[PDB]
């Protein structure tokens, strides 16, 4: 079974796995920080993101279909 | 008087009288019943 | 093109060009497949016979033809070649019809007797192949792929595994080595998909990657597939965005990407601003992606979505009954579904809850693991009048579902409702009520738990209200205060003005309940700020509120609402009550316009409670007939226990009580106090008349007791000075006179400064009494000076202006023992209460002591001299 | 002064009244609203597969030299491709965020 095909997709997962474990860890801790947790706190205050504020914003945009059924 | 009675159906009732009586806080007083019981059955 | 292409990488691409040779050896007659093809096959079906060519040319020209969007032409051509070619020359012109036929029977741009058709031909033209060549691996990849189309999947898988099987053994016999075949990889990784096996499936899909790459049809489809199956969306919506980078003319890549940007519009979006615009680009790539594809399900789900969000529901209806319904048979079951619940959602919007609760009843059936059409149902069982019906459909939800935030909330509204009935609190017993209780808070507190800890979502502010009520219905009123304080808060940290009225009225009769009205009579009047009934209840609340504070504002507020709502019974009390202790009132206009209130609402409670605190605390009433005859009547012949009537009947039969019948008064009034105790143990009233009968009979050492913990709730003029009384009786002044001091800055009561100023000079008898004392003497007489002044000064008589004087005649006698003139005064006095013994000794006692002092004060200024 | 001990009853104090809050249909549990608020997480997830082909269509007509020249060689794949960045990235294994 130790195949190039095998074995080089294996390896790639191996490389790959390690990369996006290795990256979610320093995450949180260290790349986006100082403050930036505040403009999240602008996320908190979406109107989309709330009761009613689906329908609301989607009524808001410009676009529109022609219709055929 | 019908705006009366709209008014009416819309008000509750924080505190009825006797749930006014007890006062700013609340003491115990479930031994009250026993002791008093005791004390005024040995003078009875 | 329709063919991968990558920078690197293989290519599949076909040769563009066939050249024809020439019977017998002219050999070069160029055929140009992209545009040298005759729109009629038969053109070159007589060049292929004239010059005697060979049967691959044939196939290559159908090729061509088919990978040009001429499938029927070259099923046509190779169907010429059918009667020219003969007897096992024509398997592989069967395998290609067979696989011709399997792509005419690929798509919803179709009919189910047209699918039926080309998959029947399919199989026939395999049936044929099979005859002649059955171990061709594209026979053998056909059967598989018809096993598939025909919606056979685990034998399909069968029928796979047993050919791989062959295959390796075949080649193993004759020790040549088995490459994997991708088409079978293919077909097992979406065999697998369907078992629902997404992992082996993605370890498929993958490595078709690594040995090939540009394999149409594209892979990353796949791993994209069991990626987002798995939990992964990022990795999903990659892969399908590699798939559309690669070959920008595959369309299911271009969809699956439209779906990606959907869900990161959804998601990812930080602000109204960037959803605005990402959602509308999406909305444009779906339009485009419509304009040539008006037959496809996800699109028209989609446009679904839209227009329902967009408030158009018919147009959401005639989407499903127009196009899907008539696909139907064609279409994915989840698609179906989907659409279904949209159909639904267009008529739960429309009020129609019986087609709705079909539609989704429908939805559930092509997909029972559709979350949101079984919340529609459960939503439309609630409209339906079906509550018992919701909770058990929500119940069942909640045991796959149970951190779904808002399932908690919905189960803990239903539940909470459910309590706050009063329909459910007759029919079962209290245990189950308060275990309801329970349960709701169980819910609701959970969903407040799940939407604080993803801290980016905000809570809906009603649970907090609700969690108050709850609260508020089992008399906790600081859990409910704090709740609503909470919700205030929420509340108002989203749009700030539009609070409901009952918000700041509830919270400030909160805030009068314990505490000051300072914010109280605030919230009241934002409440005003912002309905004909509110206004007169929030009119009272501010009369009410000002009784401390401008008692005269209260006194118009009243007016107006008895002078325009002349029913309400608790202004009518609480007027009559505050100009009566305002003093704008005569005694007999009381009565008349009390009587007038007393048998007007006469049956019931409320006002008869005030009419006994009439005839008792202050006016010409106090006589007992009265008294006896309508406290009684509170409770004849009713079953009332209810504690203010009776508990007067039994403090005021005991105060007759104060006599062998003095027993049984005194027995009776301890039974009224048990009966009362029983029912309220923080009847603070009850305690404080079992205090009174403990301490009035000689028992003041457990009295004293309860009154002191009686003060830790009761705050009154009168409980405090019952204890300073107890303390007088049983021992030494501090206690008994730490407590005037107190009793006098407890309230303004100009009448118990008259009743503490007599009791004073008691308190400072006894210890000027322990031994003499000149000093304390003197303060002892200026507070029994006071108190004579505050007896004269008044409208009351008596035997208070009598005692009060004789106090202060045995105060100045005992200071005499400025002191001569302090001694004449007392003289003066003494002879004004001119018993006979008693007159006699101050005849003698003034020969005594006016000249005795005159001697000590003789005697003090010879000695000051020196 | 005698001692005279008396159990004042409190003035009938009937406080400030409350009031019941009105409709707020937006949030009671028959809302579409609690629907829409599930869709803004779940939404589209319910159509990624369009057909039971799942996107993914066999054909057999695109590979060259096997439907008309009677050979396979192509359904075997190609030797020792080096993937681009993008198709490697995919090989990784799902929810490796955690």
């Amino acid at each position: 079974l130790k195949t190039r095909t095998k074995v080089y997709y294996q390896e790639i997962q191996k490389e790959e796995n390690a990369k996006a474990k290795e990256m979610a860890q320093q995450e949180k801790l260290q790349e986006d920080r100082e403050t930036k947790e505040r403009r999240e706190k602008e996320l908190l205050l979406a109107q989309f993101r709330r009761l009613g504020g689906l329908e609301r914003m989607i009524g808001e945009l410009d676009i529109k279909f022609d219709f055929k059924f | 008087d019908p705006v009366l009675a709209e008014t009416m159906k819309n008000e509750r009732v924080v505190q009825d009288h006797n749930s006014a009586l007890r006062g700013a806080r609340p003491i115990n007083f479930g031994y009250l019943i026993k002791d008093a019981e005791l004390k005024l059955v040995q003078s009875i | 093109a329709n063919t991968i292409k990558v920078e690197g990488y293989p290519s599949m691409e076909w040769p563009t060009s066939l050249d024809i040779p020439l019977k017998a050896s002219e050999e070069l007659v160029g055929i140009d497949l992209e545009t040298d093809l005759p729109d009629d096959p038969t053109d070159l079906k007589t060049l292929l016979v004239e010059e005697s060519s060979e049967k691959e040319h044939w196939l290559t020209i159908a090729l061509a033809y088919c990978n040009h969007g001429k499938t029927n032409e070259g099923i046509r051509l190779i169907e010429m070649a059918l009667d020219v070619f003969q007897n096992s020359e024509r398997a592989s012109l069967h395998t290609f019809l067979t696989w011709a036929h399997l792509n005419l029977a690929k798509g919803h741009s179709l009919s189910v007797e047209t699918k039926e058709h080309e998959l029947t031909q399919a199989e026939l033209n395999l049936k044929d192949a099979i005859g002649f060549d059955p171990t061709w691996i594209g026979n053998m990849l056909a059967t598989v792929e018809l096993y598939y189309q025909r919606g056979h999947y685990d034998k399909a898988l069968e029928t796979s595994d047993l050919f791989v099987k062959s295959i390796h053994a075949e080649d193993h016999r004759s020790g040549r080595q088995s490459k994997p075949n991708c088409l079978f990889l293919l077909l097992r990784a979406k065999l697998l998909y369907q078992k629902k096996n997404y992992v082996a499936s993605l370890k498929i899909f993958q490595e078709l990657l690594v040995i090939n790459p540009v394999l149409q049809p594209d892979p990353r489809i796949g791993i994209g597939l069991c990626f987002w199956q798995l939990k992964d969306p990022k990795m999903a919506i990659k892969s399908w965005q590699r798939a559309l980078q690669i070959n920008s003319k595959n369309t299911s890549a271009s969809i699956l990407v439209l779906l990606g940007e959907f869900h990161n519009s959804l998601t990812d979006s930080t602000n109204d601003e960037v959803f605005k615009e990402t959602f509308s680009k999406a909305l444009s790539d779906l339009k485009n992606i419509f304009s040539e594809n008006q037959n496809n399900p996800v699109l028209l789900t989609l446009l679904q979505t839209y227009h329902y969000f967009k408030g158009d529901f018919q147009t959401v209806l005639d989407i499903y009954h127009h196009k899907i319904l008539k696909m139907s048979p064609l279409i994915a079951k989840t698609v179906l579904s989907e659409s279904s619940f949209w159909c639904g959602r267009a008529h739960y919007a429309l009020g129609d809850y019986r087609k709705s609760f079909i539609m989704f009843q429908e939805s559930l059936k092509k997909n029972e693991d559709n979350l949101m059409a079984r919340l529609g149902l459960g939503q439309t069982q609630i409209k339906s009048n079906l509550l018992e019906e919701s909770i058990i459909t929500f119940e069942n939800l909640y045991k796959t579902n149970e951190s779904l935030q808002e399932l908690n909330y919905i189960l803990g509204l239903l539940y909470a409702g459910k309590t706050l009935d009063v329909k459910t609190s007759k029919s079962i017993p209290a245990k189950e009520l308060n275990k309801l209780n329970e349960k709701a808070l169980q819910y609701l507190e959970r969903y407040i738990k799940l939407t604080v800890a993803k801290k980016n979502q905000l809570i809906i502010s009603r649970v907090y209200l609700v969690i108050s009520q709850l609260y508020e219905s089992q008399n906790q009123y600081k859990i409910s205060l704090d709740f609503l304080s909470k919700a205030l808060e929420e509340m108002e940290f989203v749009n700030k003005d539009e609070v409901p009225l009952e918000i700041l009225n509830n919270l400030a009769c909160y805030h009068f309940i314990n505490g000051d009205l300072t914010k109280a009579d605030n919230l009241f009047e934002q409440a005003k700020a912002k309905n004909k009934s509110v206004n007169i209840t929030l009119e009272y609340n501010i009369a009410r509120t000002s009784e401390k504070t401008n008692w005269e504002k209260s006194e118009s507020i009243y007016s107006q609402i008895t002078s325009s709502h002349p029913s309400y019974i608790s202004a009518r009390i609480r007027n009559l009550y505050i100009k009566f202790a305002h003093s704008k009132i005569n005694d007999s206009e009381m009565n008349i316009e009390i009587n007038g209130l007393l048998e007007m609402n006469k049956s019931d409670l409320e006002m008869r409670s005030f009419y006994g605190w009439y005839l008792k605390n202050s006016e010409e009433r106090k006589n007992s007939e009265k008294s006896t005859s309508h406290n009684k009547e509170t409770l004849v012949k009713y079953n009332s226990h209810d504690a203010y009537a009776l508990i007067s009947l039994a403090n005021l039969y005991v105060t007759i009580a104060r006599q062998e019948k003095s027993k049984h008064s005194y027995l009776k009034a301890i039974q009224l106090y048990q009966k009362v105790l029983q029912i309220d143990p923080f009847n603070v009233f009850a305690a404080q008349g079992v205090a009174i009968i403990f301490a009035e009979s000689k028992r003041l050492g457990p009295a004293l007791e309860i009154l002191r913990k009686i003060r830790d709730s009761l705050d009154n003029e009168d409980v405090q000075l019952n204890l300073a009384h107890c303390l007088l009786e049983m021992r030494e002044f501090g206690k008994a006179i730490e407590n005037y001091e107190l009793v006098l800055k407890k309230f303004d009561n100009e009448r118990t400064r008259p009743h503490i100023l007599n009791l004073l000079g008691r308190a400072w008898y006894s210890r000027g009494m322990k031994e003499r004392s000149v000093s304390f003497f003197q303060k002892a007489l200026e507070n029994a000076k006071t108190a004579l002044e505050l007896f004269v000064q008044q409208s009351a008589k008596n035997k208070f202006i009598h005692s009060v004087k004789f106090n202060i005649a045995l105060l100045q006698f005992q200071i005499a023992e400025d002191s001569l003139e302090g001694l004449e005064e007392g003289l003066a006095l003494f002879k004004e209460l001119n018993k006979e013994e008693l007159e006699q000794r101050i005849q003698l006692g003034e020969t005594t002591m006016k000249s005795a002092l005159e001697r000590s004060l003789n005697e003090q200024e010879e000695f000051e001299k020196d | 002064a005698p001692i005279k001990y008396q159990n004042s009853l409190p003035v009938p104090q009937l406080p400030p009244k409350l009031l019941a809050y009105p409709e707020a249909p937006e949030t009671n549990p028959d809302s579409s609203q609690l629907i829409n608020s599930l869709y803004v997480k779940t939404n589209i997830s319910n159509l990624i597969q369009q057909d039971e082909d799942l996107g993914m269509p066999v054909d057999l007509m695109k590979f060259p030299g096997l439907l008309n020249k009677l050979d396979s060689k192509l359904l075997y794949g190609f030797d020792n491709v080096k993937l681009d960045k993008d198709d490697r990235i995919l090989l990784r294994d799902p929810r490796i965020d955690r």
